[PDB]
DNA sequence: GCAGCTGTCTAGAGACATCGAT
DNA sequence: CGATGTCTCTAGACAGCTGC
């Protein structure tokens, strides 16, 4: 039997992944019931995995974790075999490393030589100026912080603070993943997380341009070292974000908010006039000036999405921010529609719409159900003069759009509380039907129809297991919901 | 004396030889409490220079150097930015004992002005023996956290068509 | 009176037949 | 073994056929 799933996962590089499905059955059945030969079974599947990575080899790792977690002793009694799989940095660490870390939190817990292995393997690992080596640190850093719990051994938690803060001082691609992945960490954590709320407003005072109310704080001349340094709009997510948790958790908050503010207060007053971009055609491709315009014309749109995310989330139903979203969105569109898509790159027909959005699927749920479907004393009037932006309501759709289009290809989205199935998929239950009422209300409704065939293809191609419950949440049998 | 006594009220005890760091396990309340020694006696130009004068006095000692074996509580402040780098000059011709400080170096990037550091670098390592050279061109992405790519990368260009021999 | 409106021409992108030996 | 060219096309454009 292990002889034959092992030449099987050789053979399979659909009938091929109808053969990966059926070795993987085969050879989880094979250790869950034999007990003296799971040994040789987990050697052969550590000894398979390796080497492998121009096939499709997401069946190594998610039959590892099955068995791991029916039988997570047997590494243990393989006298933990995982610490020589530590080298599989250098191979393809782009979403391996992730699940076998995944698969192996629990033996990396309960075992005190794998994780110390794993920190110094990590630490060694972090100062490799390569840019995959670097990827693959800061993947197993996203793990290693939530492989540990305490939010309900304190020089622990108090030492692995710095590690990321000393790897914040590097290029921006490797800036980019940590900005996402401090959320998921911050969800567990009480003074950790103020600690690391410090560290990222210690980030942000770098570009902040502390001058009350006057010229833009554009400190993007230090990204372009044609090229780009830091990505502002990433930190600028992850900051409300964080922001967002801390304020609903329960010197320098009070200091966070009002710098904050003061910032959406410096868009609204910093308009198309003080910025060094106003030219039309500033903009040029292959040249040295061009691409550094290109790359400080995307930032800043970053820029004003988060802020829309803020000042909708700080504010209540009070029409003093309302306005503000309205001025943020006036200068995003103002500089988005035209400008870029215009000289920057608008050649081609754009198959696409609005650019990569940096806003989060439960805001934008928020969002379109407070827009739609809602009609209370509550609203102040605000979202009246809010709906006169019909340009606002092709983009307050399209991101959501761009949002479901990551579920679709990748099994994936942006924003907080994008890898638990669960969540997007209550997200996906309740925005479809704001998406549907729109659409029945009576372009703005073929935005929200063109979304609808892509939550059923991803709720049949991905949730396959949780169709009935998203079939009747639209108000068992599903023939008879689905011919309704 | 300055940087001793400081180090008495906070820090490591007045021990010059090859014992062990009389320094706290922890780097929340021994850390704050030699930065608040740091911030509350030496506030002035005068006591701060007196305090470089009393640190470069007793860290000069090789024994120092050899208990060092961290450095991480002295760069905490600016006014040691450039005397860290000062100091590893001072230990850099010991061999094969430089060994220490490069693996210190490594997990650390505290730096005054990485730009001209570089340069001076290679100033030091046209005057080093072979070994020694060796480990210090290996530790150039060590000193480095991608953020010299352009410069790094033809300055090792230029010692890869000087130097054939030293190619690895 | 030269101001209006009316359409094949051209570039987009995606699927297929053989494309041309490994 | 399979990168490649050929072809249904959908639209947009500015330019010929309406006009003016």
């Amino acid at each position: 039997l292990v002889d034959l799933g092992f030449s099987l996962m050789e053979s399979y590089e659909m009938p091929a992944q109808q053969a990966c499905k059926l070795g993987a059955s085969i050879l989880l059945e094979t250790f869950k019931v034999h007990e003296p030969i799971r040994s040789d079974i987990l050697e052969q599947v550590l000894n398979r995995v390796l080497t492998k990575a121009a096939s499709p080899v997401s069946h190594f790792i998610d039959l590892l974790s099955n068995i791991v977690v029916s039988a997570p002793l047997v590494l243990q009694n393989s006298s933990s075999r995982v610490t020589e799989t530590f080298d599989n940095l250098s191979f393809l660490p782009i979403d391996t490393v992730q699940g076998l870390l995944r698969a192996v939190q629990p033996l990396l817990k309960v075992s005190m030589s794998v994780r110390d292995s794993l920190i110094l393997v990590l630490q060694k690992a972090i100062f490799s100026r390569q840019l995959d080596a670097r990827k693959a640190a800061v993947a197993g850093f996203l793990l290693l912080l939530r492989n540990f719990k305490i939010l309900g051994n304190e020089a622990f938690c108090l030492e692995i603070l710095g590690s990321l803060r000393r790897c914040l001082s590097q290029q921006a691609d490797v800036r980019l993943m940590l900005y996402e992945g401090f959320y998921d960490v911050l969800r567990r954590n009480s003074q950790l997380a103020s600690s690391i709320m410090e560290t990222l407003l210690s980030q942000i005072k770098q570009y902040y341009l502390p001058q009350q109310d006057l010229l833009p704080p554009l400190k993007l001349e230090g990204c372009i070292m044609i090229f780009l340094q830091e990505p502002l709009a990433h930190l600028l997510c992850c900051i409300q974000h964080c922001l967002a948790w801390y304020k609903s958790t329960v010197g320098f908050e009070q200091n966070f908010e009002e710098m904050l503010e003061s910032v959406t207060r410096r868009m609204i007053k910093s308009e198309l006039e003080d910025f060094e971009l106003d030219k039309s055609a500033d903009f040029s491709p292959s040249s040295g000036v061009g691409v550094k315009n290109n790359i400080y014309a995307i930032q800043v749109m970053g820029i004003c999405e988060v802020l829309i995310e803020y000042n909708f989330k700080i504010g209540n139903f009070s029409k003093n921010k309302f306005e503000d979203v309205l001025g943020l969105f006036t200068c995003y569109n103002k500089l988005s529609e035209i400008l870029k898509e215009k000289a920057g790159k608008n050649k081609s027909t754009l198959g696409n719409r609005i650019a990569r959005s940096f806003l989060s699927m439960g805001f934008v749920s928020t969002l379109l159900t407070a827009l739609f479907r809602d009609n209370a004393q509550s609203h102040e009037e605000s979202l009246a003069v809010l709906r006169s932006s019909t340009e606002f309501m092709r983009y307050a759709v399209s991101v959501a759009l761009q949002k479901v289009q990551q579920l679709e290809e990748m099994g994936q989205t942006d924003g907080p509380d994008g890898q638990n199935p669960e969540k997007m998929f209550q997200n996906l239950c309740k925005i479809t039907r704001v998406l549907l009422w729109r659409y029945t209300s009576i372009s703005i409704s073929l935005l929200c129809l063109e979304g609808l065939l892509r939550i059923f293809n991803t709720m049949q191609q991905l949730y396959a297991a949780r169709i009935p419950q998203f079939l009747q949440a639209l108000d068992i049998n599903v023939t008879e919901k689905a011919a309704f | 004396g300055v940087f001793e006594e400081l180090l008495r009220t906070s820090g490591i005890i007045l021990k010059v030889g090859e014992g062990q760091n009389e320094i706290a396990v922890d780097q929340t309340a021994f850390q704050k409490k030699l930065r608040v020694a740091l911030e509350k006696h030496p506030s002035y130009p005068g006591v701060v220079n007196e305090f470089i004068s009393g640190l470069e006095s007793h860290i000069k000692d090789r024994s120092q150097f050899k208990n060092c074996l961290l450095i991480k509580l002295l760069l905490g402040i600016k006014i040691l930015q450039p005397a860290v780098v000062t100091l590893l000059l001072e230990k850099i011709p010991e061999f094969n004992f430089p060994r220490l400080i490069v693996n210190q170096f490594k997990w650390l990037d505290g730096l005054l002005d990485s730009q001209d550091l570089v340069k001076k670098l290679m100033q030091m390592l046209s005057v080093s023996p072979v070994p020694i050279q060796h480990d210090i061109i290996t530790s150039l992405p060590e000193i480095l956290e991608d953020s010299q790519q352009n410069e790094v990368a033809r300055e090792l260009s230029c010692l890869l068509k000087q130097g054939r021999r030293l190619t690895v």
